[PDB]
């Protein structure tokens, strides 16, 4: 009661500047930075014949 | 407190509050300032001011753990480390520890190629212990063999009258950090 | 309102002007300083009193 | 903060955990920013056959950043424990990066159990 101060734990939400965990083996998160870093450098394959 | 709010009769018959003139020194309970504590209390220090000398020292605190990590390159280059040879430098620049960094080299025309490189470290608290007294290090070969023994202190390090025999290998730079 | 001064008849036949007996709260728009905001503002901080607690945090 | 940044620092972040005989192709990027101390690499033992990487006989390696700055896109052998003398790792190594060799393959009983940085 008075004077409340509500943010995002006591309602349990995430924060807006939240971030979740790198994707694992087993498990489903975001991509890794140098995940892109070595994605980006691989070549296309090459479309002869 | 008794506060009489003073007024006048006008001559119409109406009512018209007014307010006396009065001089500081009459007024109760006053409290004045003295014009001078006043620039006292402007000068003091701001939240903003507190928070950037806060920022700067923690930013050389980074800077300071940057320095350390990089470290400072003793020598570069290349040696064989024969009998003779040897490196010192201050104890107070030793902070974490020292790498050493090897490579190929053949003694026929005397140029240090770059491939087939080794490394080693060795903390402070390696370095206390082997103050003076040195380490074997063997760095891979088609053949077994080819080692390096350097007595390797604190605050300086030297070569030994093995090393020479062993020329296809050649130390290229060791650091500290 | 209007303000005034306010004189009585001093018996050489003038007017002698007279700063009436008042009080703090009786005056408005006083800004009251409370005599203990005083010694809190003197406490606060120096501007070199907040330099040697960051240079020992940097140590 | 200070306290936070070095410890931070210390505990590292891993670049890659897994398996992999790390031959030729294979390459590991990172930005060159998130190094401030070097880089660490784990091997351990490995199936030819099989194919699943066993877990003992590890063998660990550090490269410093001043090391790593004079190795920029260099090349580095690292010999590793055996019942016989061989089976050597030769790695490209650099301040942004690591790639791998053609002779890894050849050695399959062994494989980059991991590589860390800090
Ligand atoms: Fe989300």
């Amino acid at each position: 009661a008075g004077r409340v101060l509500l943010d995002a734990e006591d309602v349990h939400a995430a924060k807006k500047s939240h971030t979740h965990e790198v994707a694992t083996y087993t498990t489903d998160g975001f991509m890794s930075s140098f995940d892109k870093q070595k994605i980006d450098q691989l070549v296309s394959p090459e479309a002869g014949v | 407190t008794k506060i009489v709010k003073m007024s006048e009769k006008n001559e119409h018959g109406t009512l018209e509050q007014f307010y006396p003139e009065t001089h500081a020194e009459a007024v109760k309970g006053l409290v004045s300032v003295s014009e001078e504590e006043k620039t006292i209390w402007d000068q003091k220090e701001s939240t903003a001011g507190a928070e950037q000398k806060a920022n700067t020292a923690l930013n050389s605190a980074k800077d300071y753990v940057d320095t350390i990590g990089e470290g400072t390159v003793i020598f570069k280059g290349a040696n064989l480390m024969g009998a003779g040879q040897s490196f010192k430098w201050d104890a107070s620049k030793l902070k974490f520890g020292m790498t050493l960094l090897f490579s190929r080299y053949d003694a026929a025309n005397n140029t240090p190629q770059d491939y087939y490189y080794h490394s080693v470290f060795l903390s402070k608290a390696q370095l206390v212990e082997l103050a003076g007294k040195g380490i074997l290090v063997q760095m891979p070969s088609t053949t077994y063999g080819d080692r390096k023994y350097l007595y390797v202190s604190t605050t300086g390090l030297s070569g030994h009258f093995d090393n020479s025999n062993y020329a296809a290998w050649a130390l290229r730079q060791v650091t500290i950090m």
